[PDB]
């Protein structure tokens, strides 16, 4: 709705919120198609919504066992950097991401000490608390 | 050459063995009459080898074209026969030409290789250049 | 002079219709393909793509077809004669019409 | 409503406060499905 | 030109054939104010487009009907000298 | 486009799963079709005299065979946007057994159509699917292009229902 209100219909939003244009853009088109980092950021958070809600959908759906669900959320919240672009639109998120990786390593050790190494590390709590503590700060910014 | 010998063989295969050929070499300022014959091996070669066949032409070699005896005189004269449509050159008529097909013939004067009768496509293209 | 001041202040048409309706024949004005032709869109440019309904000729294809897809060209096309362009399915449409598609298809084939 | 702006003024005005609550209420891996209170427009 | 003829002519300065053709290419179409049908490709598209300016450079030198047909008139000259080995 | 306070992407009308009809196909490929020549010439309102399913079939039936399974993407897309009746789908599927050239390329067209339509009138749709299974057993051969690949109806129907994406368009699980 906000894109069409902007007056441009040729910017496609995936249902995963990834924004890509329909056709190649001329020099004039790119300038008009440029939107503030506010909008891109809100899109990125909605992409968090889409990712975690996708994971829980495929859990309620008969695809996946609960173990790979918790590993799913875990993988998301720690892997936000590669898996999503919030750090581009606001760089102060790197303090969060760098803190998410940190706790990440810690958990893996305490989790992987005896057993081995690989996927399947659960316990997504601390990184998730980190992200909630990111939103509570960045909500007034985007609301304004 | 191959394109000539093969054609010769296709014309005269079972029909006349001892018929001859006149190969006219033409260049600005003079022409040259090179007469040739053919033996029985060349007919076989032409029967087997029609399209392309450059290597079997190479192996074919100068043999067999034996130089036939030809003379040029002003003491006799002769005449032409031409097809009924009076277009002998089918260069730009690609659909109308048939390599084995019947044609009526008549005496007359033959036309130029590029002559108005032989180049009808050009007039429709010429007026079609301006169009309508 | 007075007339100038005042101005300042059939079956062939049905065949023309039959033309501008079916596009498969209308699609090709390109039969010249690559060819050189020696000689404000109004009353034709003597070249390009001919729209006789509004009397405009278009140098490009997307403008010629896009204009045809536009409402104004359809409004003029209707104002020429009738409004078939705007013209349920009570099963007789696919029964009778579809059967006419098979029948006419075999007739052409 | 799948397929009015004046009514969407406030609804669009606060999106992220809903992202907060929802992402905060995530069903924990030991919980199958979580019933939750919802204030919808 | 009379002066330059009596004395110099600037070493008789003549722009060469090159400088002539290039002086043609440099010069703009003096008066800015045919049409050819072409098929062109837009972005992810193929569109028939009417063109302009000069695509008209053509070679067609020794080939087709023109040059050989014009060359045919001289063929009576080839029988002035006739010899065989 | 529309001038005031909104910009409506393409037509996006009507019905079919409560959101919109044209949402079945991605924006990129959909605009490739709506910007393609074939769609602007042989289809939509000026070609079909408004939306008409039977004349829409006149286009595809009107199209060795030249049409290879672009044109198929487009004709399928207009089948979507028009969204005819499931009853008409039943008739068009099971009628005309006195001629063999009629359903030739219409098979996978009416097939991928209902494959895009709905996932579970319901029982009738299931009968349509099991009938398409019978025709997958009917042992038919056809050719398809984007490269060139000839594929058997048994491979394209089963591989299609079991497969996520088909010729670029994703599918859901019924
Ligand atoms: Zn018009």
């Amino acid at each position: 709705l906000l894109i069409h209100r902007k007056g441009l219909t040729y910017l496609h939003l995936d249902y995963n919120f990834n924004l890509k244009p329909t056709k190649t853009l001329t020099t004039k088109e790119r300038k008009k198609s440029r939107l503030g980092n506010s909008f891109h950021l809100m899109r990125e958070l909605l992409k968090m919504m889409k990712l975690i809600v996708d994971t829980h959908v495929q859990f309620r759906l008969g695809n996946v066992d609960a173990f790979q669900l918790a590993d799913g959320i875990h993988y998301i919240l720690n892997h936000i950097g590669q898996l999503t672009g919030i750090y581009r639109y606001k760089y102060k998120v790197m303090h969060q991401i760098r803190a998410c990786k940190d706790l990440k390593h810690i958990i893996y050790y305490k989790f992987n000490k005896n057993l081995g190494k690989g996927p399947g590390c659960g316990f997504w709590q601390p990184a998730w608390r980190v992200w909630l503590n990111f939103l509570r700060g960045t909500i007034p910014l985007l609301e304004r | 050459a191959a394109s000539e010998v093969a054609t010769h063989s296709k014309l005269f295969a079972d029909k006349k063995r001892d018929c001859i050929d006149i190969s006219i070499f033409s260049t600005p300022g003079s022409v040259s009459l090179s007469a040739y014959n053919l033996t029985d091996e060349g007919y076989q070669w032409g029967e087997e080898n029609k399209d392309i066949m450059n290597v079997l032409s190479e192996g074919f070699e100068p043999t067999f074209s034996t130089h036939a005896q030809l003379l040029l005189s002003d003491r006799i004269t002769g005449n032409f026969i031409i097809p009924s449509g009076n277009v002998w050159n089918y260069t730009f008529m690609g659909t109308a030409f048939n390599q084995e097909g019947d044609y009526n013939f008549k005496y007359g004067i033959p036309l130029e290789f590029y002559n108005e009768m032989h180049r009808p496509v050009h007039f429709l293209q010429f007026s079609e250049l301006a169009g309508d | 002079r007075e007339e100038y001041a005042e101005q300042a202040r059939p079956i062939e048409l049905q065949a023309l219709k039959s033309k501008y309706t079916n596009y498969d024949h209308l699609i090709k004005g390109s039969l010249k393909d690559l060819n050189k032709r020696k000689l404000s869109f109004k009353r034709g440019k003597k070249f390009g793509f001919y729209c006789d309904i509004c009397n405009l000729t278009f140098k490009d294809t997307l403008q010629y077809i896009d204009h045809l897809n536009h409402k104004v060209h359809a409004i003029k096309f209707e104002n020429l004669f009738d409004e078939p362009l705007i013209i349920d399915v009570p099963q007789e449409e696919f029964e009778l019409c579809y059967h006419n598609l098979i029948k006419d298809f075999v007739e052409v084939r | 409503h799948s397929d009015d702006k004046k009514a969407f003024l406030g609804a669009l005005k606060y999106l992220p406060h809903a992202i907060l609550k929802l992402l905060e209420n995530m069903p924990h891996p030991w919980e199958q499905a979580k019933e939750v209170k919802v204030l919808y427009h | 030109t009379e002066i330059k003829d009596i004395i110099l002519g600037q070493n008789i300065k003549a722009p060469s054939v090159k400088r002539q053709k290039m002086a043609e290419l440099e010069a703009a179409r003096s008066e800015k104010q045919m049409k050819t049908k072409t098929i062109n490709a837009q972005g992810e598209e193929i569109v028939v487009v009417a063109s302009a300016d000069y695509e008209s450079q053509t070679f067609s030198s020794k080939n087709e009907w023109r040059k050989s047909a014009i060359a045919n008139t001289l063929l009576y000259l080839r029988l002035k000298n006739i010899y065989v080995s | 486009a529309v001038n005031e306070f909104q910009v409506e992407s393409n037509i996006s009308p009507k019905q079919l799963n409560n959101q919109s009809v044209s949402l079945v196909i991605p924006r990129l490929t959909r605009d490739k079709i709506h910007n393609s020549m074939y769609y602007k010439v042989n289809l939509s309102n000026e070609s079909l005299r408004g939306n008409t399913m039977v004349e829409l079939l006149k286009v595809m039936i009107g199209a060795h065979l030249h049409m290879m399974v672009i044109e198929f993407k487009c004709i399928l897309m207009k089948l979507i946007e028009i969204r005819p009746n499931f009853q008409q789908l039943n008739f068009l599927l099971n009628v005309k057994n006195e001629n063999g050239f009629d359903s030739k390329y219409i098979i996978a067209l009416l097939l991928v159509y209902a494959r895009l339509q709905y996932y579970y009138e319901n029982d009738l749709i299931k009968l349509f699917k099991v009938q398409l299974y019978k025709y997958s057993q009917h042992y038919f051969k056809l050719k398809s292009f984007p490269e060139l690949c000839i594929i058997h109806i048994d491979e394209l129907v089963d591989w299609l229902a079991t497969q996520d994406h088909i010729w670029g368009i994703p599918l859901g699980k019924c």
